[PDB]
């Protein structure tokens, strides 16, 4: 599909090679606040944990539920938001080192949950002995540090190992998956609001206003137009001159729907949620009950 | 202020009494020919140029009761010129292009141009 | 002079508010009769997941 | 603290929790992009007909 | 998607004389308010157009 | 700075006192004819050319109270020329095409052209 | 799909005199911001058009 | 939704305040005769 | 969603801040009479 010209060079094939952005942690923080992904993170996390947990321990039914099943949800939200959800457990005595599992801690312990922002992964053993290049061995949650077996890591979709440190040993924020998207949609939307106020501008092409500005004695013509605009309606006809010319100019996003369509289609793809939810027609087929409606994307969950 | 005095220096060539008995007239009302301010030093040049225009083409000065607007093609005896046209169809520009002093007035102030109030 | 794309922008803005708030598009438009109601048989199911 | 019960909404990352003064996020903050835009849509909508 | 254009006579020269500061300022103030509510004021020799 | 001195060298042919009693005037206000800076060495040439224009066509110099803009067709006695037209309909270009010094001024600065602020 | 075009008078010469550095710079700064929000400023002899 | 211009004044918000007509009794009489509301009154 | 120009300032974000009208009691009275909300109030 390449010959007999310079077509070989200017096509989309060779005119651009592939590369992926690495959005910074601070940008990762901002999108967690932003409204759009706020529902993305909330929806996907809830769809994963809302009464979907098969417990093989009927005795003390769902002691998980009343204690930390809510900690996990904030933590698994921190998975999607930052690519690293963290649950930290330790006894009444703060310890850098491992939890004493010689007698496994019988609910004499506290629970913490941490975002990938303040949390992070530090120390991988490059040898194949205990935990491969993936799993860290000890990392800092704050000024403090926490042992590996102390901490539980909610790690999202991980990249290839050759670049795992650039995500600091775990997961990938959905933002990194749709940073192409959220920026684009925001661009679509910020422009969407400002187009209407400039949808049509009345124009007084007025002869001599060349000079009036140039002589800087243009105060009166502005005043008359201001009084004239103060009442320009269906009810009173303009009065202008033969040499004058009133015209109207319209500017508007001719393909606002198309681009907003394309951007939303992809976010439905990458997040896995349907197109209907992004549009907001949640009533149709994307619901809670799993009979047929949650089946709409339950495979992704 | 010293408009009559600042004027005399900036245009040492007009006349004596003739400019002395007319500037105290156009000083009264230049403020509604050109809405500038006499501070902003080179705006002051604009005022002087306009005042100078209003006095050189005042009939009490050149004895020319007829109007005075720019010439597009003048011919005298055996010498004739045809000035290349510019910004036609505007009496304001034509009126001030009648004299050199006015020509400067368009043009100290030619940079203030622009649209406004949308 | 008239807003040539008043419906489009009003469409885009309302779509997002349905998203972020979680309420359906139908409620923002005001066609609450269709499928967004009180009884949870099938209509409150329209967004009960968000709630 | 134990006196008071707090209804805290969707919370941001801890690094910036004080900027919301320790709890939740108004839906406005979630749709401030929106309510302004829709209001802009609507205020312009009324005034276009008279012109 | 659409760019407002002030085809303005003499802006040839104002840039060329590099004293184009004021016309940008007026347009910036003018654009700061160009809306449905206030009509532009331009010249016969001027020409406002829109390109999509 | 030495504008009066730098001017005297760059245009050794104007006059003596006549340029000495006018440049200290247009020096005051050239800054709002041409918004350049007197550094950027060949911009300095632009300022001098404009100042030279403002002094050669100042009425205190050539005694020419009338305006001074470019000639499109001049005829003297039995010799006549008709200059090929160019960039008509602009007083600024016409005003500076009146003298050679102005013609250079358009054209040391003819390369600054372009659109801006979209 | 669509190319903005600055049909600009005199750019004949500026390239021909190879002192066309400034006009490219101004357009580059101008394109760096050409949006719905700021109107172009060009000349009567200038002509902005769009080709699809 | 109000700033940075004179938009504040010319929008439908402040350009007109609300007021209600008080149609007179004689005008009230006429509409009772008029065909349109005659069915309105009769129907309701 | 903000950089590299003056887009930062003229968008709907910063060009207008939010504010709410406080319609006076007398205006509150008039709308009670007006036909449209008269059905609104009656219906609800």
């Amino acid at each position: 599909d390449v010959l007999s010209g310079l077509i070989n060079r200017r096509n989309s094939m060779a005119r651009n090679r592939v590369s992926h952005r690495y959005l910074s942690d601070e940008e990762m923080r901002v999108m967690y606040k932003a409204g759009l992904m706020s529902k993305i993170i909330r929806l996907k996390a809830g769809y994963a944990l809302n009464d979907t947990l098969k417990f093989e321990s009927t005795q003390d039914q769902e002691i998980y539920k009343k204690r930390l099943s809510k900690h996990v949800k904030n933590a698994t939200k921190f998975m999607l938001g930052f690519g690293r959800g963290v649950i930290v457990v330790f006894k009444n005595g703060d310890d850098l080192s491992k939890p004493l599992e010689r007698g496994v801690d019988p609910k004499l312990l506290k629970i913490r949950v941490f975002s990938g922002d303040i949390a992070k992964g530090n120390n991988p053993d490059n040898d194949l002995r205990s935990e491969r290049y993936y799993k860290p061995k000890n990392y800092t949650i704050k000024g403090h540090t926490i042992h590996w077996t102390r901490v539980v890591d909610f790690t999202y979709y991980m990249p290839s190992e050759n670049e795992l440190p650039d995500y600091y040993y775990g997961g990938m924020s959905e933002s990194e998956l749709i940073y192409e998207q959220f920026i684009n949609d925001s661009v679509v939307q910020r422009a969407s609001g400002s187009i209407i106020e400039k949808a049509s501008t009345f124009v007084y092409k007025i002869k001599g206003y060349k000079q009036l500005i140039q002589a800087k004695k243009e105060e009166d013509i502005i005043k008359y137009v201001s009084t004239c605009e103060d009442g320009r309606s269906i009810y009173g006809g303009l009065i202008t001159d033969a040499d004058d010319e009133v015209s109207t100019l319209t500017q508007s996003l001719t393909d606002l729907d198309k681009v907003d369509n394309v951007t939303l289609r992809r976010i439905a793809m990458v997040t896995g949620l349907g197109m209907t939810v992004l549009i907001g027609e949640q009533a149709s087929g994307l619901n809670a009950s799993g009979e047929k409606e949650r089946q709409g994307f339950q495979d992704t969950i | 202020m010293a408009l009559i005095d600042d004027f005399k220096a900036r245009f040492p060539n007009l006349d004596g009494s003739l400019v002395d008995a007319l500037v105290p007239v156009y000083e009264n009302n230049y403020s509604c020919y050109y809405g500038g301010s006499y501070e902003n030093d080179c705006d002051k040049e604009a005022i002087l140029l306009l005042i100078a225009h209003l006095v050189v083409t005042d009939p009490s000065y050149s004895g020319d009761e007829s109007s005075s607007r720019a010439v597009a093609s003048q011919s005298v005896g055996s010498v004739s010129v045809s000035f290349v046209a510019g910004s036609t169809g505007s009496d304001w520009t034509n009126w001030l292009n009648s004299t050199r002093y006015g020509q400067l007035f368009l043009m100290v102030t030619s940079n203030n141009m622009g649209p406004s109030f949308a």
